[PDB]
Formats: C-alpha cells, sequence, structure tokens
DNA sequence: CCCTGGAGAATCCCGGTGCCGAGGCCGCTCAATTGGTCGTAGACAGCTCTAGCACCGCTTAAACGCACGTACGCGCTGTCCCCCGCGTTTTAACCGCCAAGGGGATTACTCCCTAGTC
DNA sequence: GACTAGGGAGTAATCCCCTTGGCGGTTAAAACGCGGGGGACAGCGCGTACGTGCGTTTAAGCGGTGCTAGAGCTGTCTACGACCAATTGAGCGGCCTCGGCACCGGGATTCTCCAGGG
C-alpha cells in the first residue's frame, strides 16, 4: 500500500480525507500529504516508547494511564510541547522540599 | 474561604461557555465532549474525553 | 466511523510486543493525535496564507517551529526518508 | 452534582447534564486546584513562612492574570 | 539531539527493570523459603488428645 | 476490625466467626478467600428476592457444606422459597459441568407454583381438594429430602398458651378534622389527574394519622403576639427634633 | 551536655484467589486507488530599485573609579497564639421492605380474508 | 351459482416483569472540641554593600557620502491537483474467553520517640 511503499503505517488516505473536508486550502500539497502523518508517527513512537518503559517500571503489563503521565511529565522537551494540557486519571511527580523535611 | 470563592469563580465561566456552545450547536442537552471546547479555549484542554 | 486504534496498537506492538493498553490510555491517545493533527495543520494553514498566493515545504517549516528543536530534526529527516521512500 | 445543579439551573431549566460533563469538569477543576496550591505552595516557600495565608494565593492568581 | 538521548533513557531505566526484576526474584525466593520454614514451625497432626487438649483449655 | 483479621490465615487460628448481613457484602472481598468447610444462614427469610446483591454476594460463595435456619417460609410467593433451594442447592460450582440445578424458577412454575397460589388464595374452594391435593402433594414429596419443621405440639406439658385480643380505639375529633381532609384530598386527587404521582403515600399517612394522630405535622403551639416591627416612632422622631 | 535499646508503627513485598474486559475472531462495508481532463498556480528568469556597509571627523552623553556613608537583609534575642492529632458525635448515601399501576409482550377467542365444487 | 372449511389478523384477556414513591437499618465520612506545642513575628544590632557627589575619558548620534547586492513585479509554461465510480480489502460492529489486575495477608524491613544515663 502506499504506507506500505512509504515505509509507513499510519494511514494516510484518512488524514488526507481530513484535510481535504477542512478546507485549509484549495489545493492541498499532494507532493507529501502523509509527511504530516509522519512526524505525527515520529512522535507517537515517541510518546508510546515512553509509555511502554514507564508501565514496564512498575511491573505492570498494560499502560496504566499514570504511566503515560509521569512518562510525558518526566520529559522536559515534551512538558515544553505540551504543558498546558492536562491528562485524565493523570497525577502528579512526587516532590517533596528539601527544607521540608523535620 | 478562597478556594471556595476559586470554584464560585472558575466553574460557573466554564459552564456558561458551554451552555452558550452547546446552544450554539442547536443541542438541547450537554454532552462531555462540550466541556472540551470550554477547556481548549481556556487555555488548559483536558485529554481522554 | 473509522477508528485509529489499530495503527497505535500496531505501532505499539513493533515497539513493545509484550506490553498492552488500558481503554482509558486509548481515548489519551486518539485525542493526542487528533489535536497535534489539528494543531499542525492549521499551523500550516497559517503558513500558507503566509505566502503572498494561494506542498512539503509548508509542513517541513511549520513542524519546524511548533514543537522543540531536538525532536523537530528528527521528525523532519524521518518525513524526507518517508518520502523518499514513497517517491518511487 | 449538588453543586453544578446550583450553579446551572440560574441558566436554563431542561437541562439534562449527562455524568461524563460533570465528571469532566470535576477533573478539570482538581487539576487547575492542585496546580495553584502547588504554585502557592512555591510562592509561600519563598519567604521564611510554612504556614499558607491569604497573601500568597492573592499573590499567585494575580501573578499569572487570570482575572 | 544525537538521536540517542531518548535511547539513553531507554537504557537507563531498563537497567532499572532489570534490577527490579532480580530483586523480585531474590524476594520470590526468599519468601519462599520464608513460608517454608513457617510450615516446618506450624502446628501439625492435631490428631484426637492434642486437640481435645486445647479445645479444653479454650473451654 | 483490621486488627481482628491480623492473624487471619493462620490455619488454627480460629474456628468460628460470626458475621452480620450487612457486613459479609461491605468485606466481601476479604471474605471470598478463606475457605469455610460450613455455612449456616440465621433467619434465612432475611434474603427471599433473586434481586438483591445480599444474595448474589454469597451465591459464588466458597463453601461445601450450606444450611439455612429460618422460623418459617412465608410471604405471598413462592419464588421465595426458589431462591431459597437455590440458595442451598447452587449449581455454580468450581467443574460447572455437573448441571447439577435444582429447578429454574421459571421451571418451577410448572410444577406446582401459579397451582398452589391460585387455589391457596382461592382457600374457600380449597376444600375440594380434586386437583389441589395433587400438588400439595408434588411439593410435600419434593421439600421432604430438605425439611424439618416442629410446632408446638411436640412440647406442650409445660408450655403457656397464647391468648390473643383485639382492642378498639375511637378517633379522636382534630385527628379525625386530619384523617378527613387527607382522605378526601386523596380521593380527589388520585381518582383524577393530579400532580407528578402520589399514590402509596396517601396510605401511608394515612396510617401514620391513625397510628399517632396530633403529632408528625404540628403540636398544639405555644401561642403568643405577632410582633408587627416597622412601628411609626421613628419615622416622626427626626420631625419633632427638627421642631424642638 | 546529647545517644540510644527497646518499642510502636508505617513500608516493601510477594503469595493467592476472584473478576471483567483486551484482545482476538466473525460479518459486512464504504472510502482511497486509479483511468482520464483542463486549467491553475507557482518555478524560472528579468528588469528594476532601494535600502544598507563601510568610511570619514565630531560631541559632549554616558561610563567608570574613588570616597563617604549609612541603613537594611539577615541573623540574634524572646514570647504568644493557634492549629494539629486524637477522641466523640452526627449528617450521608445505599440497600433492603411493602402494595400498586404501566406496559410490553404473549397468547386465546373469533371473524372476516381466502378459495372449492354438485 | 350457494353455501363450506380453515387460518392469520382484529379484538381481547393473562401474565408478569418493571418500576414510582416512602421508610428503616447500618456503615463511613464529615463535624466538633481540647492540650499543647511549634511556627509567626516583634525588637534590635550591624556591617557592608550599595545610594550618591564628582573627575576623566570611549562611544551613539550626529552629518554626510558613494555606491552594491538582494527584493518586487513583468511574462510564460507546464507539471500537477480537484473534478466522476468499480473496487475490494483495511477495518470496524458485536461476542467469548482466561489472564493481569484488584486487593489483602505474614513477614521481613524499615522509620520514628523517649527517658534516661553517658
Amino acid at each position: 500500500s502506499r504506507s506500505a511503499k512509504a515505509g509507513l503505517t499510519f494511514p494516510v488516505g484518512r488524514v488526507h480525507r481530513l484535510l481535504r473536508r477542512g478546507n485549509y486550502a484549495q489545493r492541498i500539497g499532494s507532493g507529501a500529504p502523509v509527511y504530516l502523518t509522519a512526524v505525527l508517527e515520529y512522535l507517537a513512537a515517541e510518546i508510546l516508547e515512553l509509555a511502554g518503559n514507564a508501565a514496564r517500571d512498575n511491573k505492570k503489563t498494560r499502560i496504566i494511564p499514570r504511566h503515560l503521565q509521569l512518562a510525558i511529565r518526566n520529559d522536559d522537551e515534551l512538558n515544553k510541547l505540551l504543558g498546558n494540557v492536562t491528562i485524565a486519571q493523570g497525577g502528579v511527580l512526587p516532590n517533596i522540599h528539601q527544607n521540608l523535611l523535620p | 474561604e478562597e478556594v471556595r470563592a476559586v470554584l464560585k469563580s472558575f466553574l460557573e465561566s466554564v459552564i456558561r461557555d458551554s451552555v452558550t456552545y452547546t446552544e450554539h450547536a442547536k443541542r438541547k442537552t450537554v454532552t462531555s465532549l462540550d466541556v472540551v471546547y470550554a477547556l481548549k479555549r481556556q487555555g488548559r484542554t483536558l485529554y481522554g474525553f | 466511523k473509522e477508528t485509529y486504534s489499530s495503527y497505535i496498537y500496531k505501532v505499539l506492538k513493533q515497539t513493545h510486543p509484550d506490553t498492552g493498553i488500558s481503554q482509558k490510555s486509548m481515548s489519551i491517545l486518539n485525542s493526542f493525535v487528533n489535536d497535534i493533527f489539528e494543531r499542525i495543520a492549521t499551523e500550516a494553514s497559517k503558513l500558507a496564507a503566509y505566502n503572498k498566493k494561494s506542498s512539503a515545504r509548508e509542513i517541513q517549516t511549520a513542524v519546524r517551529l511548533i514543537l522543540p528543536g531536538e525532536l523537530a530534526k528528527h521528525a523532519v529527516s524521518e518525513g524526507t526518508r518517508a518520502v523518499t521512500k514513497y517517491s518511487s | 452534582q449538588r453543586l453544578v445543579r446550583e450553579i446551572a439551573q440560574d441558566f436554563k431549566t431542561d437541562l439534562r447534564f449527562q455524568s461524563s460533563a460533570i465528571g469532566a469538569l470535576q477533573e478539570s477543576v482538581e487539576a487547575y486546584l492542585v496546580s495553584l496550591f502547588e504554585d502557592t505552595n512555591l510562592a509561600a516557600i519563598h519567604a521564611k513562612r510554612v504556614t499558607i495565608m491569604p497573601k500568597e494565593i492573592q499573590l499567585a492568581r494575580r501573578l499569572r492574570g487570570e482575572r | 539531539r544525537r538521536t540517542s538521548k531518548r535511547s539513553s533513557v531507554m537504557e537507563n531505566t531498563m537497567k532499572v527493570y532489570e534490577k527490579l526484576s532480580k530483586a523480585e526474584k531474590k524476594r520470590k525466593i526468599i519468601q519462599e523459603r520464608i513460608r517454608k520454614h513457617k510450615e516446618q514451625e506450624s502446628q501439625h497432626m492435631l490428631t484426637q488428645e492434642e486437640r481435645l487438649r486445647i479445645a479444653k483449655e479454650t473451654e | 476490625r483490621k486488627e481482628k483479621r491480623k492473624g487471619w490465615n493462620k490455619p488454627d487460628a480460629f474456628h468460628v466467626c460470626i458475621v452480620s448481613y450487612q457486613l459479609v457484602v461491605q468485606d466481601q472481598h476479604s471474605f471470598k478467600r478463606k475457605r469455610w468447610q460450613y455455612m449456616v444462614l440465621d433467619e434465612a427469610h432475611n434474603i427471599k428476592n433473586f434481586r438483591s446483591t445480599r444474595w448474589q454476594a454469597l451465591l459464588n460463595f466458597n463453601t461445601q457444606r450450606r444450611l439455612l435456619l429460618t422460623g418459617t417460609p412465608l410471604q405471598n410467593n413462592l419464588a421465595e422459597l426458589w431462591s431459597l433451594l437455590y440458595f442451598l442447592m447452587p449449581q455454580t460450582v468450581i467443574d460447572g459441568k455437573k448441571v447439577s440445578g435444582f429447578a429454574d424458577l421459571d421451571a418451577f412454575q410448572q410444577w406446582f407454583g401459579r397451582p398452589v397460589d391460585k387455589i391457596i388464595e382461592t382457600g374457600q374452594n380449597f376444600g375440594q381438594d380434586k386437583e389441589t391435593k395433587k400438588t400439595v402433594a408434588k411439593l410435600h414429596q419434593v421439600l421432604r429430602p430438605y425439611l424439618l419443621r416442629r410446632l408446638k405440639a411436640d412440647v406442650e406439658k409445660q408450655m403457656p398458651a397464647k391468648y390473643e385480643h383485639i382492642v378498639y380505639c375511637k378517633l379522636s375529633k382534630r385527628q379525625r378534622f386530619l384523617y378527613d381532609d387527607f382522605m378526601s384530598r386523596a380521593q380527589t386527587k388520585a381518582t383524577l389527574a393530579s400532580g407528578n404521582f402520589m399514590s402509596i403515600v396517601n396510605c401511608l399517612m394515612q396510617l401514620r394519622k391513625v397510628c399517632n394522630h396530633p403529632n408528625l405535622f404540628e403540636v398544639r403551639p405555644i401561642l403568643t403576639s405577632f410582633v408587627l416591627e416597622h412601628c411609626v416612632a421613628s419615622d416622626y422622631k427626626d420631625v419633632e427634633r427638627t421642631l424642638l
């Protein structure tokens, strides 16, 4: 397929239809309409690897939403990318002030 | 008292924006997806719904 | 309705063959993918309105200022490699 | 739920809320409040203080220009 | 950058996970021997006279 | 409670544990673990319906011997009896293939059931005993393997008897007013159009009025004057002070 | 002066059984590929034109040292006031009880729609 | 051509499961109150680190100049993208598990307090 011939796996045609419906431009760039899908695929691979690592850390086979929470929050670059958006049933990294301790 | 004031200043504003949005959607009901628009325009988006 | 669960599932499977998923996390990923797509796509639209005229350079540049540069260079490089694979 | 109904009945009757919606705003408000509270904890640990008073809350609210 | 910062984090956390698995295994075996010792020190073979003795003391 | 479950897993900690009906469901997670050799349900009629979570939280309970004690299996329907038989019988066993079910709650409607409460509720003609005796005999035979009842006829040498007496009480004047008002209002509302809906509250509050009488709404109050408080002195006080 | 054996109690942790749902499997299914067009918009010069690079000598305007000096952030003292841990009490949801409609299916009587031959 | 026989719909009776309200029982979370103590903060002293006045220079603005390479618009074509549907498979709609998650127990381990002497 087009993704297979490109080495991709995300459905490019669905995104093409979405962009055509969104009418962000009359004639969208058809030289590489799956490129915007390729960058999203790279970001998704990053976040999925981090989530899988976080889930593996606490001996849980399945991706806990909290596991994804610390996976995204730990990375400073990820926090800069997406920091104004919260995640349902997420959490907060344990941050206790050293001078607060007795 | 101050936290209660924060709720009384935060919840109602997004409530008004949500109800005027779902009225703009011509839907005589409120769904969870309508809250997401308000959260996005308020600068604090929520994932999962 | 066409869901996107299959693609993210197979990406997780090609990066972690024994790690499961949760239903709440499925919606989390779906919303993340959707809103990132929309954000970068309207950025590309405003970049098309940037130039006094009606491709792939616009999307490359749009991904080039929207997300931190460290991952941005990898994103553009892998996108270019993908389009080279798809060219023939 | 009581608070949501009380603050929502002031606009229109027969609203017919869906419990998922109230869950969504519940998560939103708790997240906003914990972010606020950690920020005011930082603002208080600025000063030689470990007890929180209205001054820190007002300063945190005004600094970001919420309203 | 360097195409390996995330991969370096992966390596560090996977070494941490391997140490966690090793701790899991050693604690498994240590509680296995703990259970063995508990079984040896546990009461065995109540029979008749001993069970009635404990029953009359509780009575 | 947690401190009493301190030695819970010890094989020789205890032999019998006594637990309330409201605490088995609360701590069914901590109770479903331990293997119980014998289980007894005191006042077995406390569970009588197949809809309650009380029965469900104990159906799949890990035990092999079950005994239910009740004063008398009673009430209107035999669904209580069928539920009790299921609770003692339960077919759902770890094997799950022996299909040793007694009889389905609907399959018990053919075997007696509808004839039983048909003839029995029409006990005026129950003296015919042509087809009624068939169902009664079938129920007796099917319940004989699991039943044991002994009335006060077994112990009567030293047993004081029961003397039932009914006392008639009149109606007080103001409670009679209350009763008439409520009952006329209820008969005018229920028999025709009404508000949202209300039909059992009429009987319930009528019972309340017959039972207690001059209360549950108001008592005879402590009479005191009305406290009209605007007054007129302060209105003309300023004018008077200006004048003098 | 300050350190700790013992004790009280919270933590980490893996057995250890029950559950419900993640993922696989089945049956449609509708939308991305692909043939062509035809005409649209941007790449390719090309002429033009327009602001900047570096250069020159001034002009005192800022920039910096030196010295006085002086008062404030911080650290010392003390008290006092007020909030927490624990013990006792009261709203606060949740699940059982009952007798009556509502209704949805479900089947019985029957009654007209259908169709045969001396 | 007159009247006969049988079955699904029209009319109707049965069942019966499904919920509306109220009320009582019982556990858990919330509500309230006290001893005492640690956190907040005043009073103060100071020193030393800036707050400020004045000498002595580099430097941005000044005033002007001679052009020079990059930026805007003029044709012009042509490679390409938005215009019908057959398709046919990539994938979703509905169900059925047994396994990881849920969660609590026995124990080892660990975190903390004190009243004394050391």
